[PDB]
């Protein structure tokens, strides 16, 4: 049942902005929050932000705040991330992950992967 | 804002207990911090194992455990199998942030 399905591969250049999304299928969307983790290879994980689809709250990580907008469509059960400003820093793989109380990701989407050059 | 650190790496054996650590800078994990372990597998695999601090998450074998030990939060695998042989990430709800430790890659001996 529980599916958390994301968009393709992305190449951009820097400076450009990119949408990215993840349709959730197999669960009421508007009961569980949204993650966005990026992880870039050495660096290991980092949490961009949260989205609880039932009220629009979010929560974003300070580093990225400026940069980056997270919407939901409950009518499509789909998440959105948009960050913008892109450099070489944010080529890594992107991923969605199901929250609730106490936790961020019980269940993970497969990855996005993002290249800047 | 805090740094959160775990083991690098730890080697056991099959059948063995192992317990894993991940840790605030600020000198304690509280239960309020929520921390959670996640494992990676090859090819970006990612499965949720632990969610606040004792809660397995859906599916999740039983020889996993969460706890708080003395300043740490612990993850403990009563009884490794080689399927276990994973990078495992702690991560701690720390000032309205999920800060990640930087994972500890279990070694274990042997061969809808
Ligand atoms: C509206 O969301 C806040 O309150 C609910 C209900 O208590 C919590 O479940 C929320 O926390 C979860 O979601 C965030 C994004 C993290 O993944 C941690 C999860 O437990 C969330 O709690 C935060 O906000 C309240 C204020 O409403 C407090 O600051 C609390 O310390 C936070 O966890």
């Amino acid at each position: 049942e529980v599916q958390v399905q994301q968009s393709g591969t992305v190449v951009a250049r820097p400076g450009a902005s990119v949408k990215m999304s993840c349709k959730a299928s197999g669960y009421t969307f508007t009961n569980y929050w949204m993650h966005w983790i990026k992880q870039r290879p050495g660096q290991g994980l980092e949490w961009i932000g949260a989205i609880y689809p039932g009220n629009s709250a979010t929560f974003y990580n300070h580093k990225f705040r400026a940069k980056t907008k997270l919407t939901a469509v409950t009518s499509t059960t789909t998440a959105y991330m948009e960050l913008s400003s892109l450099t070489s820093e944010d080529s890594a793989v992107y991923y969605c992950t199901r929250g609730g109380h106490g936790y961020y990701g019980d269940y993970w989407g497969q990855g996005a992967s993002l290249t800047v050059s | 804002q805090i740094v959160v650190t775990q083991e690098s790496a730890l080697t056991t054996s099959p059948g063995e207990t192992v317990t894993l650590t991940c840790r605030s800078s600020t000198g304690t994990v509280t239960s309020g911090n929520h921390a959670n372990w996640v494992q990676e597998k090859p090819d970006h695999l990612f499965t949720g194992l632990i969610g606040d601090t004792n809660n397995r998450a859906p599916g999740v074998p039983a020889r996993f455990s969460g706890s708080l030990i003395g300043d740490k939060a612990a993850l403990t695998i009563t009884g490794a199998q080689p399927e276990d042989e994973a990078i495992y990430f702690c991560a701690l709800w720390s000032n309205n942030h999920w800060i990640f430790g930087g994972g500890t890659k279990l070694t274990v001996l042997g061969q809808g």
